[PDB]
C-alpha cells in the first residue's frame, strides 16, 4: 500500500505520538480518546523538554563542560523563573543546589 | 582562621559540587535498619539506596535553607533547634 | 571465653592442618609426576 | 512535499532571553581579539612575556595612544557600507531591511555562548 | 453566531480558548576526464548546456611509478624475474588500481611462472623501493617498510591450519581452551598454595 | 528472553542535537531527561481527564489537552506550548 | 540492624548544612537534624516496602522509591530508567 | 580435599599433556595478526568513488 508515514512526522514533532497516544490508549486516562490529544501532549512534552535543554545547556557552557550533568539541570531549572514554578516540588538527582549565601552570613 | 571564614568558603565550595555528603556504607545500614521494622529479610536494589540518599540529602538541604532563614530571623547567624522546629511547624511535619 | 576459644579451635587447628597437609602433599606429588 | 522544518524548529522563539550590556561587550571583545588573532581559524608566551614587561616606565604597555578624539563611525558589518540603524538585541550596527534579516537569521544572539 | 468554517478540531482549538520557461534538452556532452574525446548525451537543463562534466573530478589515478628501460635495467635487475615478468605487473598494478588479491588471479601463467600474492607484493614493492632509490637523494624518504614477505608468508600460513579444523581443534579445543583457566589456576591454586601452607603449619 | 524496556532517549537526542548542534548529553542527563518528559506527560494527561470527566464526558481530547496546558503551564511556558500544539494540529489536519 | 541513626556524623550534618546557606552551625541541631531525617526516611521507606509487600517481591526496587517520594510530593528525577 | 584428588589432579594433567600435543599439532590459536603492513592506501581512487556512488 502507501508508504507509511508515522504521526510525529505528519504533525512535525520529534516526542513519539504513536507511544504517547499509546500510553493514553492503554492508560485509562479517559475511556475514548480522539485524534488531537497524543499530539497536544507531545507537542508540549517535548517543547518544555528542548525549553530545560536549552537552560541546561547555556549553564554547561557556562561551566566550560561540553556534556550536560544533572548540575546543569539543577542549576537551570532554579535559574529559570518559571521553569523552577513547574519543576518547583522536582529534585533532580546529583544535580545540586544554587550558591545563594545569605548576605547577612557574610564578612562585614 | 577567623571564626567564620572558613566556613563560610566551604558555603561556597559545597554549593557548587554536586556530589553527595553523607558516607554511603553508613547511610546504606540506616536505610535498612529502618526497613527492619517493615519486613524481616528485605532487599534492596542498590539504585534504590542511591535513590533514597538523593531523596533525603535534598530534603535536609532544603530544611536547612528554611531553618537559616528563620536563624536570621531572630537577628542571629546560628541556626538554633527551635528553627528547624519553627521551620518544620510551618512545614505542617509536626504542627 | 578461653574455654570456648578453646573449643573452637580443637576444630579449626584440626580442619586447617588437615587441609593443609593434604594439599601440599597432593601438590608436590602432582608436580613431581 | 511537507514545509520539511517544523521537524527541526530550531529558534521557535517563544522564549526568545534577549543577550545584552555585558554580552554585547563579550561579542565586541571577542570580534576583537579574533581580528587580532592568528592563523587557526605562540600567544600565551606572548602575553607572559608580556607581563613580564608591566611598568611605568615608557614600555610596550605604555605606549598605548588611547581614544579617538574624532569620534566612532557606523558601518554596516554585512556589506561595509555606512549604516544609520543598530540592531536592538546585540547592539551591531547596519542599513537595511534586508540586512537586519540576514543579520537576525545569522548573527544576532546565535555567537553569544 | 459561530464563524467556524474551518476543521473541528483547529477550529475548537482556535475559538474554545480565545510559466517555467527553463527547457531541458538532450545534449551532447564531453568528459575531460577522457583522453579519447568521446562524445555522450545527457539530460541537462537549458541553462546549464555547455559547462564542464561534473564527475570528471571523480578520477584520482591511483599513483604507480613508471621505470624507464635504462633504470629497469640498472637498478631494478632480478635474477629471478625478466623484463617480460616485470612490466606485466605493474600494468596490473595499474589496471587495477594496485590491488594484490585481483592482480594475482589475472596473472598470465602461460608465459610466466606460477608466483603466490606475496612474491608478486615483494617483487612490486622491491620494484617501487629501487625506483625511488634512483631518485633517493631528492628527500625521496627512504624510511619505507616494504611489505615483509617472510613473517607475511607464514602469517598467512598458520591462519590456514585454524580456517579448516572440522571439530576438535575448533570443537575439541574448548576443552584446551578452558584448560587455559585450569592451568593458570590450579598450578598456582596448587605449588604456591602449598607453600604458602608450608609456611602456616610452620607457624603454627 | 530480553527484557526491553522503553524510553525517550532517541526523540530527546534529535531535538538536544538540532537545538544544540555542538552539545551532547550525558547518559545521567538524559535520564532526567526522560523522567520530565514521563512527569509533565502525566501531568496534562492527568489534567485532561479530569478536564473530560468535569464536562461529563469520555473521551479525553485535544481541546480539553489544550485547556489542561492552561491550567498546567505558567503563564509563558503556557502560551509557547499552547501556540507549539496549536500550530502543531493545523500543520497535521492539512495532511502535510 | 542496631544504633545505625549515628551513621550520621556531625561533619555529615554540617556539609549539608553549609550547602544550604548555613554559615554557623548549634551543638544540639545535629540531634535535630537526626531526628528529622529518620522520621523522613522512615516515612519513604514504609510507603515503599508498601509497594514490594503488594507485588510479593523480596527486594525493594528504585520504582518503589520513586513512586514513595511521588506520594510525598518530592518528585525524583534520575531514577526512572 | 580429599587425596582422591590425586586422580582428578592427573586427569588435569593428561589435559596438560594433550593440550601440548595439540599445540605441537596445530595450535589453539592464530598468533600475531597483521604484525608489517607497509602499503600506503590510495588516496580515495576511481573504483572507491564507483563502489561508493554504487552503494
Amino acid at each position: 500500500r502507501a508508504k507509511a508515514k508515522s504521526r510525529s512526522s505528519r504533525a512535525g514533532l520529534q516526542f513519539p505520538v504513536g507511544r504517547v497516544h499509546r500510553l493514553l490508549r492503554k492508560g485509562n486516562y479517559a475511556e475514548r480518546v480522539g485524534a488531537g490529544a497524543p499530539v497536544y501532549l507531545a507537542a508540549v512534552l517535548e517543547y518544555l523538554t528542548a525549553e530545560i535543554l536549552e537552560l541546561a545547556g547555556n549553564a554547561a557552557r557556562d561551566n566550560k563542560k561540553t556534556r550536560i550533568i544533572p548540575r546543569h539541570l539543577q542549576l537551570a531549572i532554579r535559574n529559570d523563573e518559571e521553569l523552577n514554578k513547574l519543576l518547583g516540588r522536582v529534585t533532580i538527582a546529583q544535580g545540586g543546589v544554587l550558591p545563594n549565601i545569605q548576605a547577612v552570613l557574610l564578612p562585614k | 582562621y577567623r571564626p567564620g571564614t572558613v566556613a563560610l568558603r566551604e558555603i561556597r565550595r559545597y554549593q557548587k559540587s554536586t556530589e553527595l555528603l553523607i558516607r554511603k556504607l553508613p547511610f546504606q545500614r540506616l536505610v535498612r535498619e529502618i526497613a527492619q521494622d517493615f519486613k524481616t529479610d528485605l532487599r534492596f536494589q542498590s539504585s534504590a539506596v542511591m535513590a533514597l540518599q538523593e531523596a533525603c540529602e535534598a530534603y535536609l538541604v532544603g530544611l536547612f535553607e528554611d531553618t537559616n532563614l528563620c536563624a536570621i530571623h531572630a537577628k542571629r547567624v546560628t541556626i538554633m533547634p527551635k528553627d528547624i522546629q519553627l521551620a518544620r511547624r510551618i512545614r505542617g511535619e509536626r504542627a | 571465653f578461653a574455654e570456648l576459644e578453646v573449643k573452637t579451635r580443637e576444630k579449626l587447628e584440626a580442619a586447617k592442618k588437615k587441609t593443609s597437609f593434604e594439599i601440599a602433599e597432593l601438590k608436590e606429588r602432582l608436580k613431581a609426576s | 512535499m511537507v514545509e520539511k522544518k517544523t521537524s527541526v524548529r530550531s529558534q521557535d522563539p517563544g522564549q526568545r532571553r534577549v543577550l545584552d550590556r555585558a554580552a554585547r561587550q563579550r561579542r565586541i571583545n571577542r570580534q576583537l581579539e579574533a581580528l587580532e588573532n592568528d592563523n587557526f581559524q605562540n600567544f600565551q608566551a606572548l602575553l607572559e612575556e608580556q607581563n613580564l614587561s608591566v611598568a611605568e616606565g615608557p614600555n610596550y604597555l605604555t605606549a598605548c595612544a588611547g581614544p579617538p578624539s574624532r569620534p566612532q563611525r557606523p558601518f554596516c558589518a554585512v556589506c561595509g557600507f555606512p549604516s544609520p540603524y543598530t540592531c536592538v538585541s546585540c547592539g551591531a550596527r547596519y542599513c537595511t531591511v534586508r540586512c537586519l534579516g540576514t543579520h537576525q537569521e545569522t548573527r544576532c544572539l546565535k555567537w553569544t555562548v | 453566531k459561530r464563524p467556524e468554517g474551518m476543521h473541528r478540531e483547529v477550529y475548537a482549538l482556535l475559538y474554545s480558548d480565545k510559466k517555467k520557461v527553463r527547457p531541458w534538452k538532450w545534449m551532447p556532452f564531453t568528459n575531460p576526464a577522457r583522453k579519447d574525446g568521446a562524445m555522450f548525451f545527457h539530460w541537462r537543463r537549458a541553462a546549464e548546456e555547455g559547462k564542464d562534466y561534473p564527475f570528471a573530478r571523480f578520477n584520482k589515478t591511483v599513483q604507480v611509478p613508471v621505470y624507464s628501460e635504462q633504470e629497469y635495467q640498472l637498478y631494478l635487475h632480478d635474477d629471478a624475474w625478466t623484463k617480460a615478468e616485470t612490466d606485466h605487473l605493474f600494468d596490473l598494478s595499474r589496471r587495477f588500481d594496485l590491488r594484490f588479491v585481483v592482480i594475482h588471479d589475472r596473472y598470465d601463467h602461460q608465459q610466466f611462472k606460477k608466483r603466490s600474492v606475496e612474491d608478486l607484493k615483494e617483487r612490486y614493492y622491491h620494484i617501487c623501493a629501487k625506483l625511488a632509490n634512483v631518485r633517493a637523494v631528492p628527500g625521496t624518504d627512504l624510511k619505507i617498510p616494504v611489505f615483509d614477505a617472510g613473517h607475511e608468508r607464514r602469517r598467512k600460513e598458520q591462519l590456514e591450519r585454524l580456517y579448516n579444523r572440522t571439530p576438535e581443534q575448533v570443537a575439541e579445543e574448548e576443552y584446551l581452551l578452558q584448560e587455559l583457566r585450569k592451568i593458570e589456576a590450579r598450578k598456582k591454586e596448587r605449588e604456591k598454595r602449598s607453600q604458602d601452607l608450608q609456611k602456616l603449619i610452620t607457624a603454627a | 528472553k530480553r527484557s526491553r524496556k522503553e524510553s525517550y532517549s532517541v526523540y530527546v537526542y534529535k531535538v538536544l542535537k538540532q537545538v544544540h548542534p555542538d552539545t551532547g548529553i550525558s547518559s545521567k542527563a538524559m535520564g532526567i531527561m526522560n523522567s520530565f518528559v514521563n512527569d509533565i506527560f502525566e501531568r496534562i494527561a492527568g489534567e485532561a481527564s479530569r478536564l473530560a470527566h468535569y464536562n461529563k464526558r469520555s473521551t479525553i481530547t485535544s481541546r480539553e489537552i489544550q485547556t489542561a496546558v492552561r491550567l498546567l503551564l505558567p503563564g509563558e511556558l503556557a502560551k509557547h506550548a499552547v501556540s507549539e500544539g496549536t500550530k502543531a494540529v493545523t500543520k497535521y489536519t492539512s495532511s502535510k | 540492624l542496631r544504633d545505625n541513626i549515628q551513621g550520621i556524623t556531625k561533619p555529615a550534618i554540617r556539609r549539608l548544612a553549609r550547602r544550604g546557606g548555613v554559615k554557623r552551625i548549634s551543638g544540639l541541631i545535629y540531634e535535630e537534624t537526626r531526628g528529622v531525617l529518620k522520621v523522613f526516611l522512615e516515612n519513604v521507606i514504609r510507603d515503599a516496602v508498601t509497594y514490594t509487600e503488594h507485588a510479593k517481591r523480596k527486594t525493594v526496587t528504585a520504582m518503589d522509591v520513586v513512586y514513595a517520594l511521588k506520594r510525598q510530593g518530592r518528585t525524583l528525577y534520575g531514577f526512572g530508567g | 580435599k580429599s587425596h582422591a584428588e590425586i586422580a582428578e589432579q592427573a586427569k588435569h594433567e593428561a589435559e596438560i599433556e594433550t593440550r601440548i600435543a595439540e599445540l605441537r599439532k596445530e595450535g589453539f590459536w592464530s598468533l600475531k595478526r597483521l604484525p608489517k603492513v607497509p602499503e600506503p592506501p590510495r588516496p580515495k581512487g576511481h573504483w572507491d568513488y564507483l563502489c561508493e556512488e554504487m552503494q
